[PDB]
């Protein structure tokens, strides 16, 4: 009705990783000054606030934005960690350092895990 | 002089690492300083040109030892000046020769203690669990092989790993407190020690300690409380490593200690002060191990994964690539393969490398990058929470209150649900509040409820730092360090600037006017108020009356507002909290709708929780609870005062490093200022904080549809989110349904606190089906997670400041013994390691004192039987060999006399020493020495120096109270009435000392005492109160040589000793005769014959002679006439691993109005006084007298509310729970004691049954049954005929002042 | 009647301007004992 | 009926003559506020308000 | 009446966010209260 003439909209960010998807999934709120000091070196040309993850507006939102050896001493831990029958953790530590890749290291620790 | 002999250096160290001190000392000699401090922003601020002028003694020790070390250095090569932490390896090596030569003389005395005392202590050992496991059992006692590799190797303190450096930092340290302690004396004496160590030199002054290699050309320097730091994680470091070599179940881990401990030290030297990044994750890897060891396949090794990625990323910043993967892979190696108490005692590797050197700097841009940052809060999340939040209001005021609904405004009611619910005042529903949060968060209330700002009275007696005034704030550094400007901006304090003092003599002190400073709002006109924050890693510095506010504050809402929350001590913790890992599901899997329920836990930390609360955030609920009390503005003060003013990190050695600083409201948001700060100070305003968190708690349970009993103090929170499933429904669908709930109920919960304005993380919070993590210990399947490697850690070799205390020191060490043997460990390994650590300690404080016993020193005999008598009789015992089973509970004297009969008997103390005690002069005694401190002896003693001293400052302290407040406890014939009431109590026909001290602290004396007690008396207070008045010449050579004093008078009285005149009882009798005869007879001259009565209880161990069942069953007690025992059975097969499919029920094993305070305690002393002397005329008239004192009461009221005479006159855990959660206990055909005797042999029955399986051991394999036979004893009595009689003579006086709130109610009741 | 919900929806409106109002610290002289819709109308 | 109709527009009336005066933020920060207000405003004895 | 209450609504009570724009610059505490 007549309720769009004052309250200005101002196309908050907060991620619930690259631009497209915070541009995309951004929704668009009235945000109130309560506090003392200047609000301008955190909104955008083009009114627009990215948010930390402590919630704190951020200067440029661009401060809001894969391994085998952790991933490989994962699962010697559950190997090695778990009741597990001795054959059985020695035939699953044989063909773990056979492995070459994330997957394949994966397929083991499910099954580890379930068994 | 002897003054300065009283109050000795610290030996361990209590205070952080100040990287500047260490830096000013280093730079006023002239020596290079590190590589790391060329463009240092103090180091080349400073006028040093000025300072090296000032002469003082403290500057000239410094350019003599820079002489001293650099004549020993060379200059064909580069002097360098390496800093702590790069120089962790270095010094984890060193080698002093003159110390092991002198810590050798010490073992050649333990082991000549070994190859004379052992085989009694086996002898001991082997008869006392002979006795309490029968003779059935018999083929079964061996020694454990903890207690054989302590017999075989007795120098374990001196033949491990870490021991020769442990002997060089202990003799170092040692050296620097006696030049401390000399340098206090005005003098002209040589304070430049050098020793010579392995391939370089030590040079020890008051102030540094220079370690010089001569062949690297290199040295470092050292300050007071950083030789602390190296000599306890020394003595820390070998300890763990004796421990964890020592017994069985740790074996594995000690070798993974050494792995772990040398290798983060090779990344010291090129790590530097960033390694303490490296072993913060070292907490991290404990806790993800024991998450390896998950019933599913979920949560298993994600917090393990995370912490190696985080120790990759930590370590790839700073290293190269291939280091970084090859230390990653070894730290992943070292956490690996560990069981699941061997994972939890991985939690003792945090304070084993130390501590950095900290800096104000940097700590205030760390405290400035949060707490002066944006935020951005959603206005409807807030609604949400405060909708639950005035919701647990209303429900906490109705249950507390009988039904009835707070005081709310008729016209903010709104919808027609409340205005339903406010009808028939009916419990709102979490439901309820989630579907009406519009019309509940609107909500108002009014003032309805009736506060008190001074309730504790404990918390205004603390010894907190008050800051001196933001017009006078220079006065917090040191004033050599300041500028010339800055200099003149600094005036002279005549206050103390302590909490205690200044509250104390702060005259016209009414707490509703001191109110007034946050009511009307003159907190924020008044520009004398300064905060000062500190360095840490929690504390802060307030002016005094905005630090008497927030005390009030805090005050209130702990009073009266926070119980509504329920805040989700020591029983009941560990009676909440070890039934809160009984609902995880391997608790119940054997049982496995509506019908049993079970929970998996989410334990979580908020990141920088504290400082990221604002006045947007927190208002509205501040603005609840201050219309709830009737308060225009009080709960809200803390945001609104810190963005009005700015803070500095306050230290002595960090000035402002600009030297045009004089006004603090135009110094930039920069150095060492917090300038507007916009979030909380940590402590200050928790309870608020914590409120606010259980609502966003129960919001987030609502909003994902499912219950949750949660634990929070403040960023530490702790969820066990719960479903209830069927007897009948599958195990998947149950570890399915709770994996479904957590992960709603953590989605909501990070929802939920994100738009509050706070993060907890999606990986760092341990989310389990098995264990939660409460004060640091791990709780796991209904049991407790093992620390003993913690309490190993911290069995040190000098304890307490206030003298030279060997007594006080052998009692830590008897303390951090019986917390090994609570957290499991052989009973033998401990008695003989408590025997052996403590002849180390005797033997440590003749040899390495800061400050005659040349004649006992070396007297073997004397110093066996003086560790091992116990310490109510004079030794240096206390650890009887009952305290290893069970708690002290019962009385000291007959457990004394027990034990000395015991070692006695087996061999180890000697014939003359049982009757030289029962032969032993009295000492001088009194009737109020005897109601202060009953089951005592009037034996000769010297009294310990830390109760004079606290005593002492407790009697001067309160020579200049003037507030009103607290007026009448100090009064000038406080003892008069104090030796009055005792010899009207105790000087009748029948002699109680325990009723008298019952009347007596239910009395207006005991209630000064206890006042009086509650005062902080640190060792700031003492030197205070010292200086405000001298302690004497007679008391002070007491206090100063108590413990040569203390061992010369048990080498007079009971070792060395004629005494021709024998007594009559021998010593074959039982204990309580023996104690009943060396009371009696001790305060014969006071007493004068009459018998000293009520006091004894049995020795739990000599009262019960104990017998396991046979297959077969039947004892070869009760074959012989017996019917009185208590009966324990334990079921068979039962695991103690993670198979526990086919375990019997789990569950807690056993363990242990509406008036004033005042009203109570009279009405306790009239029920106390009526049922031990006699009820007539002549007694209620001498109840009346003594309840008069405390409350206005009538003779007539008394005898219609005084009780019906009775008799009435997790931190740390009594022990792990592994077999005790099953045993069934029958305590039925025992009827003598069906009381606190029955309490004892429960407790004795659950700690011999969990004695009988070791931490080897995870499965037991047959039942065990015990009957505590306690019918053919000698102990046994039956009581006596209680016969009244009149009080002869008058009661005294009992003056009271009626003003006084905290020692009088004028209320007639 | 639907008059009778749009005054209970009328007025936490007030409720919760009053309540955006002293969030502010300039309105730290609102005393906690006053209206909210009070706080909103002036 | 009609009168609380119209006590109704007059109390949305005043709602959007309060929200016209907060301080909603927009591309520009034009209206902020300083520190200096708490320090005007805790010059005096906290008012009540309410009615 | 139903239409703009609800429009009041929308942007009044769900969408509506606080900030506190904290003072994280390099200034004094008297160039704040000006």
């Amino acid at each position: 009705a007549v309720m769009e003439a004052n309250l200005g909209m101002m196309k908050i960010l907060d991620p619930g990783s690259s631009l497209s998807d915070l541009r995309a999934v951004a929704k668009s709120h009235p945000v109130l000054i309560a506090g003392p000091g200047d609000p301008s070196p955190y909104v955008t040309q083009g009114g627009e606030i990215a948010l930390n993850k402590l919630s704190q507006p951020v200067p440029h939102p661009s401060d809001l934005i894969p391994d085998i050896g952790i991933e490989r001493d994962t699962v010697r831990a559950l190997i090695l960690s778990r009741p597990m029958h001795p054959s059985s953790s020695s035939k699953l530590l044989s063909k773990l350092d056979s492995a070459g890749s994330v997957e394949e290291i994966r397929k083991i620790k499910r099954l580890a895990l379930n068994g | 002089r002897a003054e300065h002999q009283i109050i000795l250096p610290e030996s361990h160290l209590s205070s952080p690492l100040v990287k500047h001190k260490l830096l000013y000392y280093w730079k006023l000699t002239g020596l290079p300083l590190p590589d790391e401090c060329d463009f240092d922003h103090l180091i080349l601020s400073r006028q040093w040109k000025k300072i090296l002028e000032s002469s003082t003694p403290d500057i000239e020790r410094m350019i003599k030892l820079g002489r001293s070390v650099h004549q020993t250095l060379s200059h064909s090569s580069k002097l360098t000046g390496i800093l702590h932490p790069r120089c962790l390896e270095d010094l984890v090596g060193l080698d002093i020769p003159d110390s092991t030569n002198k810590f050798r003389r010490i073992e050649k005395k333990i082991q000549i203690h070994n190859t004379r005392y052992g085989e009694p202590f086996t002898r001991l050992c082997s008869y006392v669990e002979k006795k309490l496991l029968g003779s059935s059992w018999t083929h079964k006692i061996r020694r454990s092989e903890e207690f054989d590799s302590l017999r075989t190797d007795p120098a374990f303190w001196f033949h491990s790993s870490w021991s020769t450096a442990k002997f060089a930092w202990l003799h170092v340290k040692q050296i620097q407190r006696h030049l401390i302690v000399a340098a206090r004396t005005r003098s002209a004496s040589n304070k430049l020690v050098t020793l010579s160590h392995r391939s370089g030199q030590v040079f020890i002054t008051p102030e540094l300690v220079i370690v010089t290699h001569t062949n690297e050309n290199k040295f470092t320097c050292l300050s007071q409380e950083l030789v602390l730091m190296y000599a306890d994680m020394m003595e820390g470091r070998d300890m763990v490593n004796i421990i964890s070599s020592t017994a069985v179940h740790l074996r594995c881990l000690a070798e993974k200690i050494d792995d772990i401990l040398r290798l983060v030290d090779a990344l010291a030297r090129d790590l530097g002060n960033q390694v303490y990044d490296v072993v913060a994750l070292m907490e991290g890897f404990a806790y993800g191990a024991v998450q390896l060891l998950e019933p599913s396949g979920t949560f298993a090794g994600d917090f393990f994964s995370f912490n190696l990625q985080e120790l990759r990323d930590t370590l790839i910043c700073l290293l190269p690539q291939r280091i970084a993967d090859s230390v990653t892979h070894a730290i992943a190696n070292i956490f690996s393969g560990l069981e699941q108490n061997q994972a939890a005692e991985m939690l003792c590797l945090l304070r084993l490398w130390g501590h950095p050197l900290l800096e104000s700097r940097a700590a205030a841009k760390a405290v400035r990058a949060q707490m002066c940052a944006p935020k951005m809060v959603d206005f409807d999340m807030i609604l949400q929470v405060l909708s639950f939040f005035k919701g647990t209001i209303i429900n906490g005021y109705r249950k507390k209150n009988a039904g009835v609904w707070p005081r709310v405004k008729a016209h903010t009611i709104y919808g027609n649900v409340i205005a339903q619910l406010h009808a028939d005042s009916a419990e709102i529903s979490h439901d309820i509040m989630l579907r009406e949060y519009k019309n509940l968060s609107a909500i108002e209330f009014e003032a309805c409820i009736e506060y008190d700002p001074v309730t504790n009275l404990s918390m205004f007696l603390k010894d907190k730092a008050i800051a001196h005034p933001r017009n006078n704030w220079l006065a917090s550094f040191r004033r050599n360090l300041l500028s010339e400007e800055q200099k003149k901006n600094v005036q002279d304090s005549t206050s103390t600037n302590r909490l205690l003092i200044e509250f104390l003599e702060s005259n016209d002190f009414d707490p509703y006017k001191e109110m007034e400073y946050l009511t009307t709002l003159e907190y924020l006109r008044d520009d004398s108020v300064a905060v000062s924050y500190s360095l840490k890693e929690i504390f802060a510095k307030l002016t005094k009356k905005l630090r008497n506010c927030q005390v009030m504050a805090e005050g209130i809402l702990a009073d009266q507002i926070a119980p509504f929350f329920q805040g989700n001590d020591s029983i009941s913790l560990t009676k909440s909290m070890l039934a809160m890992s009984q609902l995880s599901y391997n608790s119940n899997r054997k049982r496995i709708k509506h019908r049993r329920r079970v929970a998996t836990f989410i334990t979580t930390d908020l990141q920088k929780y504290c400082l990221n609360w604002r006045y947007q955030t927190i208002k509205l609920f501040a603005h609840a609870i201050n219309q709830l009390m009737g308060l225009p503005h009080f709960f809200e003060w803390i945001h609104l005062r810190l963005m009005d003013t700015t803070m500095f990190v306050g230290d002595p050695f960090n000035p402002p490093s600009d030297p045009t600083d004089y006004d603090l409201t135009k110094v930039p948001n920069d150095d060492i200022y917090i300038v507007s700060a916009r979030g909380g100070i940590e402590g200050l305003c928790q309870k608020l904080w914590t409120m606010i968190s259980i609502a966003a708690i129960q919001l987030a349970a609502a909003r994902s549809h499912c219950r949750v009993a949660c634990m929070v103090q403040g960023d530490n929170q702790v969820i066990a989110v719960t479903r209830e499933v069927r007897p009948d429904d599958s195990p998947e669908s149950v570890l399915t349904q709770l994996h479904e709930a957590s992960d709603n109920f953590f989605r909501e919960l990070i929802h939920v606190n994100h738009l509050i304005g706070h993060n907890l993380k999606d990986r760092e919070t341990i989310r389990s089906d098995t264990f939660f993590i409460y004060s640091k210990r791990i709780f796991k399947d209904g049991a407790i997670l093992s620390q003993v490697l913690k309490n190993s850690s911290k069995l040190v070799l000098v304890s307490g400041d206030l003298s030279e205390n060997t007594v006080m020191s052998c009692a830590n060490i008897s303390s951090t013994v019986a917390r090994l043997c609570e957290n499991g460990l052989p009973k033998d390994f401990c008695y003989y390691l408590n025997y052996l650590m403590s002849c180390i300690q005797t033997y440590f404080d003749s040899e390495f004192s800061i400050t005659s016993n040349q004649s006992w020193i070396n007297d073997i005999p004397f110093i066996h039987s003086y560790v091992l008598t116990p310490a109510q009789l004079g030794g240096l015992s206390n650890l009887q060999y009952s305290r290893l089973y069970t708690r002290n509970i019962g009385d000291p004297g007959t457990t004394a006399f027990a034990e000395v009969k015991r070692l006695e008997a087996v061999g180890l103390l000697g014939p003359n020493i049982m009757t030289n005690i029962l032969t032993r002069p009295p000492g001088n005694g009194d009737w109020a020495s005897l109601c202060n401190d009953p089951y005592s002896f009037n034996f000769e003693s010297v009294a310990s120096p830390s109760i004079v001293l606290k005593k002492h400052t407790q009697r001067v302290l309160f020579e200049t109270c003037s507030n009103p407040l607290l007026s009448g406890v100090h009064t000038e014939d406080n003892e008069a009435e104090e030796k009055a009431l005792a010899e009207y109590l105790l000087n009748q026909e029948v002699i109680h000392p325990r009723v008298a001290h019952a009347i007596m602290e239910a009395s207006s004396v005991g209630r000064r005492k206890q006042i009086q007690g509650l005062v902080d008396t640190t060792n700031t207070v003492i030197k205070i109160a010292l200086s405000r008045k001298p302690l004497g010449i007679k008391r002070l050579a007491r206090i100063i040589n108590y413990s040569s004093m203390h061992a010369m008078l048990f080498r007079d009285d009971v070792f060395l000793s004629n005494r021709a005149n024998h007594p009559l009882v021998s010593s074959d009798m039982c204990s309580l005769a023996l104690a009943d005869y060396a009371r009696n007879r001790s305060w014969s001259p006071l007493t004068g014959g009459r018998k000293i009565l009520g006091v004894s209880n049995p020795d739990t161990i000599e009262l019960v002679e104990g017998e396991i069942l046979s297959i077969s069953g039947g004892c070869s007690k009760c074959d012989s006439g017996d019917e009185q025992f208590t009966w324990f059975h334990l079921p068979s097969n039962i695991e103690l691993t993670d198979d526990t499919s086919k375990n019997p029920p789990m569950r807690v094993p056993y363990l242990g109005a509406h008036m004033s305070p005042h009203v109570k305690a009279a009405l306790r002393a009239s029920s106390v006084l009526i049922w031990a002397y006699g009820d007539n005329d002549i007694n209620w008239t001498a109840a009346l007298k003594l309840a008069r004192s405390r409350c206005n009461i009538s003779s007539e009221y008394l005898r219609l509310l005084s009780p019906l005479p009775t008799a009435g006159n997790t931190f740390t855990p009594a022990s792990l729970y592994r077999v005790s959660p099953y045993v069934h206990i029958s305590n039925d055909s025992q009827r003598l004691f069906t009381n606190v005797v029955y309490q004892q042999i429960m407790l004795l029955g659950l700690s011999l049954i969990e004695s009988l399986f070791p931490m080897t051991v995870t499965k037991t394999y047959d039942e065990i049954t015990l009957h505590l036979h306690s019918k053919f004893s000698c102990c046994i009595r039956e009581a006596p005929v209680a016969v009244p009689f009149e009080l002869t003579g008058v009661a005294p006086d009992l003056r009271v002042v009626a003003s006084n709130k905290f020692m009088y109610d004028p209320n007639p009741v």
